């Protein structure tokens, strides 16, 4: 039986990442942008029914719901070659084309305004899934729509499926650049709060680290958001590789999460992707150990690391690489528990052209993410202490009476940081 | 673990339960780590090696006897790595007891949450 | 683990030398100007991890950091055919585009201004190094950046990496030409001070000696900077031969230095190269040419009063060499007393045979470089001290030092540098003497 996962693409960034993710999945599975199985992809070993639905015309339709408060991105997707990829009944678009105006409170109010369209889509997809595993919300914490509406959707998923895992791919704003959204620190704090308190697993997407990786490793001078999203789509394909290639162990997202999130409140997961541009298991692990390839901005120790290596891998080289990693103490583990370092050997997708016979993704749980949450809290406090951009927040219901939602978001992110430190502690 | 991490969100609103939630999440995380590691070992150290042996042998097989021997070798490698011998019985019993204790911990956690 | 060496290219001269070094390494490894290994160079027997980094695209990237306070040289490297060979993230450019202006004090203040960025870069490279052996700073001792910024970087490396070696290749200005920098003797004294107190090894590059070599051996009338940089690149390539050709002994620079430098302060090495020119050379002919003054690459004053001697000599002979001819060459050198050695210790003369790069064309079936620690370098240190004393006693060219914080109140750092350089000259002369052990 399929184990369906619903992908929620929120706001401009979430919808663009979802579109590029679907393009990458199509390319990895040999699926055309219209949802038709390519002749070379007719004999694929991938399970498409988990993430795509098959239409009566042999079209594969993404189990993807695209919610944006701004028309530009939705219109670009519906005008893209991948317009036929998405199920049209799963697309909610707010009729109030005013957006959140880069205001987290406005994004939350917009999520409330488009609640019916969104929850109608979510319920339609839940009843349309034979064995829905869960929802993955892909959004940014720094915008208005993706941040406010993203926090709202995280809350609503936790409320509607309180026994089902709610995973988020939460994009954290750049801490080193002045956010164009003076309330961005508030949006970031609210999103970190919702990931820490109401999500089972938060994949932190640090724009600072993603930009660094895109520039230093892809040789992109001034890496564009498109190149960052191409890296993201590569990561999403690697994350779905265990779904697309049937293995003996960890064939489901539930099992991945249970392996990745040992502390329910400490549910912020760091991601890592490779290549960022004959690799032996040991050479792969040595390159992975380079800080420029970690996809999480952590300010600390690793709780656990899983390396999923896809392609033609010699298991004896995997064993030798694990042995060398152990002898070299290449990862610092929690002192109060055993060091969880796993290596999964998988085959690469046959449908995606790989210049590299073998690629690898590292997922690492590292306590310095608390430093990222602390940084987000400090940015929130920096904005609140200046009352900057609050006139528009006071117009939104979450901030209409007070800024307590911002202060609670800062508190929740502080609690998340403190829990990450305790998890760094015996 | 799913129930742990959902119910600790539900029951976060009441602080009294948090110590139970955290202790259960810790125990469950330990179990999850062990199980995940052991399954990665069985998959690669048992399944991957046995399948590679079988496939290399069959792909270099020139005789039916050879094919039969290769299949036997595949199954033997899988058994050996998977502790299928008559000498691993103690480790098998320990594995089974760990499984049963994990089921028991699941039951106890569900009772606590109820 | 590799034993990585980070090349730090400082100021116009340092950056140009670093660029030519990377060109030479690329040519020796058969690496294209974009840092990609050439198809013909895939089967090399050289260990690249010691001196080059491997990029993810099978490109070999120099473990080189190009740092300049003046844009001309960094931009020249990024505009060279080798711009794609180097990591652009390994190029530091001071936002204060004022350079050191051939002022040691300005170079020092610039090193202070870029201290954090520099140590951030060094630590990034150290973590990207499995077993980083050390840093080689390519700078001039007479300029502003290489002297001032070189001293600053030497200090900061000594403090931050107290277990890692900091070697400098300090280019001394031409002594035979009127330096445009009237304070050049002050800059040189300050750089010599920093080499003496905070550097483990200072390779003196005398532009006077380079001009002499260009005239006498290459027949270059008025050698251009391109020809000087080609000679520098030849030397730098020769320096990596023990790393690039796997032998049984002394395959690393650390081991070479420990065998060559019994006195930590007596770390000034003279170079000699052969052939220096625009018949099967025997080991004995090689050693005789190296012992020929026209093949020594260091301008040491022939003081008739001080019987200068070699502390140590390493002859790197590159090419097809018969060890029996090496033995005959050692025997002939001993019988002929072709080298004067320090009287207070045994003459340490080592000869390493190495293979040439298969990717680099060698016109000579056999070449040889001599690296010598020889007390006549003291004649250079004495000359630098005398020039410093000539300016300081006249306060010449001091207005720009007094404008800089290191010299704003007084010149005590210059005077200490002049004292250190006088002590260095006298100590080098003593090291030519049996009493060297008691000289200090």
């Amino acid at each position: 039986m399929p184990r369906e996962i619903i992908t929620l693409q929120l706001g401009q960034c979430g919808n663009q990442i979802g579109f590029e993710f679907w393009k990458q999945l199509c390319a990895e599975h040999g699926i055309s942008p219209e949802g038709i199985v390519e002749e070379f992809a007719t004999e694929g070993t991938d399970r498409k029914d988990v993430f795509f639905y098959q239409a009566d015309d042999e079209h594969y339709i993404p189990r993807a719901v695209l919610l944006d408060l701004e028309p530009r991105v939705i219109h670009s997707i519906l005008n893209s070659p991948y317009a036929k990829l998405y199920n049209p009944e799963n697309i909610y678009l707010s009729e109030h084309g005013g957006g959140a105006g880069n205001n987290w409170a406005s994004g939350f109010s917009q999520g409330e305004k488009i609640h019916e369209d969104i929850f109608d889509i979510i319920d339609r997809e839940a009843d349309g899934s034979d064995s829905l595993e869960g929802f993955v919300l892909c959004h940014s914490i720094a915008g208005g729509t993706g941040s406010g509406l993203g926090s709202y959707l995280l809350e609503r998923l936790n409320d509607r499926y309180p026994k089902k895992l709610v995973q988020t791919y939460s994009v954290f704003p750049n801490q080193d650049e002045m956010s164009d959204v003076v309330v961005q620190p508030y949006n970031s704090l609210l999103t970190l709060k919702r990931l820490t308190q109401n999500a089972d697993c938060v994949v932190v997407l640090d724009n600072t680290a993603l930009n660094r990786i895109a520039t230093d490793r892809l040789h992109i001078q001034n890496p564009s958001f498109s190149q960052i999203n191409q890296l993201v789509s590569t990561i999403m394909s690697a994350s779905t590789t265990t779904l697309r290639y049937p293995g003996y162990m960890n064939n489901d997202l539930i099992g991945l999460i249970a392996s990745l999130i040992p502390t329910p409140r400490l549910h912020f997961l760091m991601t890592g992707y490779t290549p960022l541009t004959k690799t032996t298991v040991l050479d792969v692990m040595r390159r992975l150990l380079q800080p420029k390839n970690v996809m999480v901005s952590t300010g600390h120790c690793y709780i656990a690391i899983l390396n999923i290596i896809q392609g033609e891998v010699d298991p004896t080289q995997v064993h030798k690489s694990l042995q060398r990693i152990r002898e070299r103490k290449l990862a610092n583990f929690i002192p109060w528990g055993p060091a969880s370092i796993q290596v999964a050997l998988s085959r690469k997708s046959p449908y995606l052209p790989s210049a590299h016979r073998v690629s690898g993704l590292m997922m690492a749980n590292h306590t310095s993410i608390s430093s990222l949450f602390e940084s987000s809290c400090q940015q929130y406090d920096k904005l609140r202490k200046r009352e900057a951009f609050l006139e528009q927040f006071r117009k939104e219901d979450i901030f209409k009476e007070n800024f307590d939602e911002l202060d609670r978001s800062r508190e929740v992110v502080q609690e998340l940081i403190d829990e990450y430190h305790a998890a760094t502690r015996p | 673990r799913k129930g742990h991490m959902c119910n600790a969100r539900l029951l976060r609103s009441m602080p009294e339960f948090s110590g139970v939630l955290h202790h259960c999440h810790i125990l469950a995380s330990e179990m999850v780590h062990f199980i995940h590691q052991m399954q990665y070992y069985v998959t690669f150290e048992v399944l991957e090696c046995s399948w590679d042996e079988l496939w290399n042998r069959v792909q270099r097989a020139q005789d039916l006897d050879h094919i039969i021997a290769a299949h036997e070798a595949f199954l033997g490698t899988v058994i050996s790595r998977c502790l299928l011998d008559s000498d691993s019985r103690a480790l098998l019993n320990q594995l089974r007891a760990v499984f049963d204790q994990i089921i028991e911990l699941q039951n106890t956690q569900d009772a606590i949450y109820r």
